[PDB]
RNA sequence: AGGACCGAACCGACUAAUGUUGAAAAAUUAGCGGAUGACUUGUGGCUGGGGGUGAAAGGCCAAUCAAACCGGGAGAUAGCU
RNA sequence: ACACAGGUGGUCAGGUAGAGAAUACCAAGGCGCUUGAGAGAACUCGGGUGAAGGAACUAGGCAAAAUGGUGCCGUAACUUC
RNA sequence: AAUUCCUUGUCGGGUAAGUUCCGACCUGCACGAAUGGCGUAAUGAUGGCCAGGCUGUCUCCACCCGAGACUCAGUGAAAU
RNA sequence: CGAUGUCGGCUCAUCACAUCCUGGGGCUGAAGUAGGUCCCAAGGGUAUGGCUGUUCGCCAUUUAAAGUGGUACGCGAGCUGGGUUUAGAACGUCGUGAGACAGUUCGGUCCCUAUCUGCCGUGGGCGCUGGAGAACUGAGGGGGGCUGCUCCUAGUACGAGAGGACCGGAGUGGACGCAUCACUGGUGUUCGGGUUGUCAUGCCAAUGGCACUGCCCGGUAGCUAAAUGCGGAAGAGAUAAGUGCUGAAAGCAUCUAAGCACGAAACUUGCCCCGAGAUGAGUUCUCCCUGACCCUUUAAGGGUCCUGAAGGAACGUUGAAGACGACGACGUUGAUAGGCCGGGUGUGUAAGCGCAGCGAUGCGUUGAGCUAACCGGUACUAAUGAACCGUGAGGCUUAACCU
């Protein structure tokens, strides 16, 4: 009955939450500002920001365990070189959600979720 | 098949 | 939590191997049974020269339980196996004379105490 | 929080041993029998700790003659009058109920010297 | 499973009076363009509480 | 005499140094100030109503905040009455720490109790399920037969369905008091009292002596 | 060698569950039986209604079988509703 | 009757592990099954785990759980040998 | 007894306890010798019974994972 | 008969009392213990198994007890389908036969998405006579109500002896219920580790995907029981059966006609929960509104401009609150959620480098590295200034008072 239980199901099961919250983290990285969903873009709040602290110290098995969590090297390269030295100054909240309207399609409420550098 | 019958 | 069907080891050397609980006594709708508490019992396996025979239907008390009891401190003592000792269907007095392994200290009661004063672990 | 940490933290033990699991524990503990106080020794293998402050435990086992006993020791508690760590032993996982399904020369385990 | 016998236009109203959509109360007005929008969204134009966030 | 208002802090064991651990609910029960006192007079019952805590000034809505700053006291959370059973008389302001309780030896606790949600009736009433084998068809966790036939013709009121558990008032009633303190504002009770962690409780002395 | 054995394709249909205004007018899922033979399958023929065919259940003969369907006697007849 | 979880004969048949056309993961190649978005109640479906007990369930161990491979050792009554 | 009414025949075995099962006895209401009698190794998705193992069948349910049910937008039935 | 689905089992019950237990009494061929029998009493309770399709019954073993009936022999739009009672096949028997058998045997499709009443929950509207926010009284309604055993009195009263109390007082259990996770556990597909097969990241090393979470080993928080606290009461009133006191009718006698007292788990309270839609809509406290005009059917009238107050709702961040509504916290004059920091917990000594080894691997760095839902902090991110609804002192009559 969910008392005190974090994490949303987003009607997915393990393994298809996990491999869209990292195809939707390599995205962010990517691009810096992207339109998703809104439960969706609190849930990859709470799983893209740990990549971000996690570039703050830049080191092989920092660089690995990003790897391990992205798995595209581009990804982790971009991390490390530009969104380490870029966040260093910054304690959280690297991210920003801003909600857009509806979607024609499904009425989904949107919104764009993008780093606090732009 | 006699079961809900009157039989 | 020995309930009926629970096949218990035996603890002194009445003769029984495995007993068998076929009720567990007192109180009406009673389910398990602790150390304190006796049961009635039907005899599976006995020695070929023993005190009791196969199909006997008699009393026992728990002395050993895989759930365990519980201390006032806060511990718990779970043993390995399910054991008891065979009594007198009416005397309640036991049966055998040595007794085998450890038992609890929470068995100390008159017609246990005539029981515990023979284990050699208390 | 931080009161019921405090009520925990007087209500702790000052001195007590650090050991892991599979190190053979002798622990010393009090048993009353009416009128008369005694010290009762329980020797065994260390198969789980639960650290949780106040409320840690630890389950000793130990072979008695011919049945196997588990006793959960509250850590805090005032009935635990010694704890005393006669043999380390060099498992590697922290819960060791693996000696629960072994019995004999396959229950023995390696010494630390770390 | 089936009705006995079939409802009234008048149960059929008094059924559907809760089925009333809700309007929006007010768009609230931006402070550089003017632009009505939701309260905690972007404009069409993409602007929130007078900054430009979308290009 | 009158119960005091409290906040349920967690749950830990004391060890007594005789060797016995008893479980114990502690209540932190702040300063209570009496707003208001019914009498006789006015009300035809004669009453104490009590707040304690602190809430936010903006948070204080003008016939609150009127009230409260008619009779000498600040703004807590919430109200509360008490019914001065004979002989107790309150000036309002005035503040009711825990040495009542410190007196006392058995305790009242009555709070609302963890809302379990839309429960089932074997959650709720303890039912039994039926056969989850043998031929069984959909029918595992359903409450079987609610009635008899023609001859009732109706379901009877207080059939006991599913429906809404928890998140109702329940009072413990017997409690033992293990200690008190008074400079730390607690109160430690044997056992376990209705509410989540944070909950507002509040804390009579023991009526059913 | 074998109407041998274990076991896929292939053929079938023993149990359970689900479906029962179905995804399906006979299925699905998970186990199940035979699997070199009295096997299975394609293509083409032949047997026809008191007739066929049947390792036989009154089973099958175009979702129809103690006498198929179509059309005609025919607005059969109905002390019955 | 449907853009219907069914049915429908032949040909080709790669890699690693495997006895294998089983099975697991892949290649060439082809698809994500023409409503989505949330939430994470009862109940239903399909599964996973479970203290102590171990058929006490029930018409009935139904359903599950268990067992499972290769090589060697050993193997009873009975027998149509 | 796939046959037996009376009937849960009576005795024995198996069970703490056995209207079923197994062995007997014959009172065969109403077996019986190619509409075959009595055996019988092997076989059986065959009927009954007992045992070991195994377990959420159960004591007595608990929690978790997914698909519906619930809410939102789109389309939109049916029995009666 | 243009359909009212059977026996048994399961689940859930509900009532009667012709009471099985508990409780209260009378008589006894009632010494005690234990009974028998009758009267009062329906608050609560009232087995588990073997066999059988069975209800029943027999049996084994308990219990304080193992009530008896009604409710379509309660209950299939709640489940089952063993039995009887479809189509197959066989036995005995009957029949020349087709076939038949309250005779047996083996096998045999149990549909329904709930409109209305009902019931369990949870909301919207309007009312309660100015509006609002709170706290309550409580009419009334519901839940609950079981009981064993041990010890003391006391081995006393009683009895030859064997035996052995009433009354009263504690302790400790069983079943049941409510609550909560401190403990002991379960779960923990969101945490850590091992490992098999294969594919990929150029390769090594290190990881990732898939194989039921691939299979496993532990395990945080939550939830939860088998875990652990608590409960059933005491008392009060009025009584039933019963026992009385005084007392005539009826010089006596008499519990009764006048009058008075006792007397049960039943009744009313006491305990707990809901509850002013209790339209008979209650009480208490606090807060908020103090402007002009015209018209007409000069009415508890309409309209226009100016003001929108307390508060509410909407929105957003959310919650040990929740199907949705609702409920609660917060909205920068800020710890509501995420992040971050520190800790705690869990798992078990990361990777890389170096040494020993031919190697698998071991050792040092190192109780390392990683850590979900937890704890204490921190405005880093998101909770926008507003707009919207709600008004502008609130009718008549009578009484009592105040200027
Ligand atoms: C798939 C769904 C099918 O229904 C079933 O399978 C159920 C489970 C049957 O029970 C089956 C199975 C069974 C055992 O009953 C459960 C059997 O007894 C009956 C004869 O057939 C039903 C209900 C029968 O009714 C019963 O018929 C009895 C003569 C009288 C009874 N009444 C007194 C109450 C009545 O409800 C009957 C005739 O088939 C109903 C007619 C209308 C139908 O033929 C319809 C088209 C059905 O086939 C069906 C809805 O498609």
């Amino acid at each position: 009955m969910r008392h005190r239980k974090s994490g949303r199901q987003l009607n997915r099961n393990s393994s298809h939450r996990q491999a869209m919250f990292r195809n939707m983290a390599g995205s962010l990285v990517r691009h810096e500002i992207i339109k998703t969903t809104l439960p969706k873009a609190k849930e990859l709040r709470r799983v893209v920001e740990p990549l971000i602290t996690l570039a703050k110290t830049d080191s092989v098995a920092n660089r690995r365990l990003a790897f391990a969590r992205t798995r595209d090297n581009e990804i982790v390269a971009k991390l490390f070189n530009e969104l380490g030295p870029r966040f260093a100054s910054r304690a959280g909240g690297y991210t920003r959600i801003l909600k857009c309207g509806f979607r024609a399609g499904d009425n989904a409420p949107m919104a764009y979720i993008e780093l606090v550098d732009r | 098949m006699t079961h809900s019958m009157r039989l | 939590m020995i309930q009926e069907q629970t096949m218990l080891n035996v603890a002194d050397n009445s003769g029984a191997r495995r007993v068998m609980c076929i009720k567990v006594l007192g109180g009406s709708h009673r389910r398990y049974a602790g150390v304190g508490d006796i049961i009635k019992i039907t005899i599976k396996e006995a020695i070929p020269r023993g005190k009791v025979k196969k199909g006997d239907v008699l009393k026992a008390v728990v002395v050993r339980t895989k759930k365990g009891v519980r201390r006032p401190d806060g511990s718990v003592i779970r043993f390995d196996g399910n054991a008891c000792v065979l009594l007198n269907n009416n005397s309640e007095q036991p049966i055998g004379t040595r007794i085998f392994g450890p038992v609890t200290r929470e068995l100390r009661s008159e017609k246990f105490m005539k029981i515990i004063s023979l284990a050699p672990e208390v | 929080s931080n009161i019921i940490k405090q009520l925990e933290q007087e209500q702790m033990k000052q001195d007590v041993p650090s050991f892991r699991p599979g190190d053979t524990v002798e622990v010393k503990v009090w048993v009353v029998e009416g009128s008369k106080k005694r010290l009762q020794a329980f020797e065994g293998v260390v198969i789980a700790i639960r650290n949780r402050g106040l409320h840690s435990a630890f389950t000793v086992r130990k072979i008695s003659n011919g049945e196997g006993v588990e006793r959960v020791f509250q850590t805090h508690s005032p009935v635990v009058d010694s704890i005393s760590v006669k043999r380390r032993g060099a498992v590697r996982k922290a819960k060791l109920y693996y000696l629960r399904e072994r019995t004999g020369k396959a229950a023995r385990i390696k010494e630390r010297l770390n | 499973a089936v009705q006995q016998n079939k409802p009234t236009r008048s149960k059929r109203g008094m059924r559907r009076s809760h089925d009333a959509l809700t309007a929006v109360t007010s768009l609230s007005v931006d402070k550089t363009s003017g632009e009505k929008h939701l309260r905690h969204h972007i404009t069409a134009d993409g602007y929130y509480r007078g900054r430009k966030v979308i290009a | 005499m009158i119960g005091l208002v409290g906040k349920k802090v967690g749950m830990t064991r004391i060890f007594t140094e005789d060797g016995v651990s008893i479980p114990v609910t502690v209540i932190e029960v702040e300063a209570n100030r009496v707003t208001q006192v019914k009498d006789l007079a006015n009300d035809g019952y004669r009453a104490i109503q009590v707040t304690t805590g602190a809430k936010k000034a903006n948070r204080v809505t003008k016939p609150e905040a009127g009230h409260f700053a008619k009779a000498g006291v600040e703004a807590g959370r919430g109200l509360w009455e008490f019914r001065l059973a004979e002989g107790e008389e309150f000036t309002v302001g005035q503040s009711i720490s825990v040495e009542l309780f410190a007196d006392v030896k058995k305790v009242d606790v009555t709070g609302t109790s963890k809302g379990k949600g839309f429960a089932g009736t074997v959650k709720r009433w303890n039912f039994r399920t039926q056969d989850a084998t043998h031929g069984n068809s959909l029918s595992h966790r359903v409450p079987g037969s609610i009635g008899q036939n023609q001859t009732p013709g109706k379901v009877f009121k207080g059939k006991k369905m599913a429906g809404q558990m928890g998140n109702e008032r329940v009072t413990v009633q017997s409690l033992d008091v293990v200690r008190v303190d008074a400079e730390r504002n607690l109160l430690l009770v044997k056992g376990a009292v209705p509410g989540a962690t944070g909950s507002d409780l509040i804390v009579k002395p023991a009526v059913k002596a």
